[PDB]
């Protein structure tokens, strides 16, 4: 039928990284740990034989400084239309590569150690180029048909021009995916069309992901290759890779360990992370969370972990780095 | 319509 | 009785431009087409003896970039306080003569083809110079009077100076009307400080509106004069002229054509606009609109249509621009 | 049980000031005089056994220009649990001391003319240097004990850096109190890391307060001492003296009278300040108020009444100033 | 009072 | 739950 929903998550946390770009420890309070918080509004209009109307915006929050920035809806504005043709989506919005290649991440996609694959790797000039959202978007999702389901993109450069870029943060893209039971896989391909250096590059990227659910717990894996090529020639190429395992511990408690590789072919060297997570649910709403996570550069990686609100910048190259993230995450 | 939470 | 209410309007299209001010054609993923997106919250309180306390924030949704810029309240953000003696408001918001006036535009002053006679036609300093909204505005509204009606309005400047303007922002106005079943007639007068280059200038406007409902069609037109006085001498005039046609197409459709003609003095050149829509309403709340426009400027001439989010900018000199807007309009 | 909650108060007025810094009287449209303008989301979610969890988001609101520099929730953006253990909050939000000792200002630390000792006496360079707010804050409240009750917070610096201060923003503090029936008495002790001219300092802060309600008057209280003292030596201190009586006048109308007392030893000067105010509550929501306040500087001192969104600067060495509030505050 | 929408 | 207004 038809409904209006004013929803949110706040999710807060004290966290810890045993040291930044200058090798001190930081410490504090941060946020979205265990769930990005949020804070939306959306509804559905039943228009009568199948079709309906709805409407999404969504901004993230910052309890740790009041969005001391000031609030916006970055995170989702869309207007659709829906029916048995499937849905039309218009408006700022995950691209539908990253919308559900990024359910594959058992960490979702947020926290100090989540799946890192979805960045911008080659320090392009595009405000989106880590592949995960895009202004000016129009998306088109196909109904299920016995598992089968799939979801393609399209995002108006609008003559963005940088450098002998023209057409930057033009984006196609799309997935095929299989989701049946206890079973679920997927295969992402997108470009964008961005500058680094101020120099036309294609941002190429496919992904495939797969997990499956045994009950007593659930495999998930993400494989990913990005590749920054110039048109002038020269390009940035990282493969990651990711697997992971996921454990409910009877009394709505999750136990959770994942695996990352970063194959950074630009500068030859690699990064391993490791996280491991426990929440425990007091209701449906609320949670109260643990995250622990160990990352280690190779050579010339230079990566670090992901402490929203304390600190997520990188490190020295070749050094270590452990963080740990305990919070409260409530949902309404 | 009354507005409503992110469950009910 | 009293009551709150949260509530918007969600308004992105697909829209081109022919041209821009390099000659290029521009497409992209716009907004407010048919209606301006918003979000807001309003509020009435009955307080017993037809007295009514109430307040209304709203602020513009830009669907296109999720309010990249931020959100705000500056659409209107009023208290105010009501009953037999009529309403009085507090508070940023559309200034009387504007309030009244533009609800002659078929358009309904958005979209790339509204009037467009409410703009800063001297390229004014003050931050309100096209005549629409004001920032610390006092209003009053009188009740019906068999038809008749008046509103006025005052809004401190609080001695902002620019050059030798020391009381920029400030205005005082309103308009008296007669509505009444299928008629409907206004005149508004109205005068802003501002300053033009630096020097003390009154922006003069005198608007007369007025529109007939035969039913099978609905007529309606726009006569305004602004001028742009400096008080060292020397101004910039500028009259516009307007008129309008609606009708219904029966299954809830409705097509309408509207012509405008800006005469403007300073640079002795005018232009011409013609804007054809028709708006599908799938529901009360949902409707799918096509917004067809040109525009012919003669001589130094260098206006441009409204493509909000792909495109508003002018055009070169005696150009003419042709625009298409196609959307979806979604209130909730 | 559970219950979630949006809500808000627009409280807007027309306010005057003698002189500004310059000499000139200034007068406009101006906000918040018997209440702070905001727009917030709380809720509470019944976990069972007498634990409950908690959001509140709150942000405030300026209806003269329609939040014309954005809007954010910086008043107060927490997630909290609690039980009979006490309260834990976890967010920016008013620190314990501030919450608790600015109840004793009739005036509700808003307006023209309220207890002005919660400032930034010294320039500091701290983003709260007015020890009212914190960002990063963590909070613990006690249950209420016959009467006693108690609350601590700590917010972590994070290592911002200033010149030689290396933990600025750092807050640790908390308060005593014992509120019963009539009486109400609280002690509070607070310190924060900030710098002055780029030089390690502790802002170190002692209030106390109290009131009695006699029921056909009110009394109220606030003792306060704030320093300000550099690592290298040289300090900043001044004490705030505070006294006000507050009486209903039985329909729903309140007069309130304070005199306040600013000891400004780094400059060897004071100031004095007397608020006159009057509210007639029209309803629960809705209220119209006055607020008359003056204020004498003496020798060096140029502190100035708090007129906001009109002038809230400060005045010429030594001069006095008078200021008027006239507005309506309503709540929803 | 319940928040309503724009329209009921 | 739906969204309830500061009072009631
Ligand atoms: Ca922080
Ligand atoms: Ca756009
Ligand atoms: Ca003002």
């Amino acid at each position: 039928q038809s409904s209006v929903t004013l929803f949110g998550i706040v999710d807060t946390n004290v966290a810890y990284v045993n040291k930044d770009a200058a090798g001190d420890s930081r410490y504090g309070l941060g946020t979205s740990g265990a769930s990005t918080s949020r804070l939306g509004l959306r509804g559905t209009e039943d228009l009568g034989g199948g079709l309906k109307a709805g409407f999404w915006l969504e901004g993230e929050i910052f309890g740790d400084d009041g969005n001391a920035s000031g609030f916006n809806f970055k995170r989702r504005s869309t207007v659709s239309l829906s029916g048995n043709f499937g849905e039309v989506r218009l408006g700022r919005d995950l691209v539908p590569t990253s919308q559900k290649l990024t359910s594959y991440d058992l960490f979702s996609a947020t926290g100090i150690g989540p799946f890192m694959g979805f960045r911008n790797w080659a320090a392009g000039q595009g405000a989106d180029d880590n592949g995960i959202r895009a202004n000016n978007l129009i998306s088109y999702y196909t109904p299920n048909f016995g598992g089968f389901n799939a979801g393609f993109g399209y995002a108006f450069d609008e003559k963005q021009t940088i450098g002998t870029a023209d057409s930057v943060g033009r984006y196609i893209g799309g997935y095929v995916a299989y989701d049946n039971g206890p079973l679920s896989a997927s295969l992402g391909l997108a470009q964008q069309k961005t500058a680094v250096g101020g120099l036309a590059t294609d941002r190429d990227e496919i992904t495939l992901g797969a997990s499956y659910n045994f009950g007593v717990a659930k495999l998930s894996g993400l494989l990913q290759q990005t590749k920054f090529k110039r048109d002038i020639g020269g390009d940035i190429k990282t493969n990651s890779y990711m697997l992971g395992a996921s454990a409910p511990v009877g009394g709505v408690g999750e136990v959770k360990l994942q695996y990352a590789l970063y194959d950074q072919k630009a500068i030859d060297s690699k990064a391993h992370q490791i996280t491991l997570g426990y929440v425990h649910n007091l209701s449906k709403r609320t949670a109260l969370y643990g995250n622990l996570a160990f990352l280690k550069n190779k050579d010339a990686s230079t990566l670090g972990l992901q402490a929203k609100g304390v600190y997520a910048g990188g490190v020295q190259a070749g050094e270590s780095q452990t963080g740990v993230q305990v919070g409260i995450r409530h949902a309404f | 319509d009354n507005w409503q939470n992110g469950t009910s």
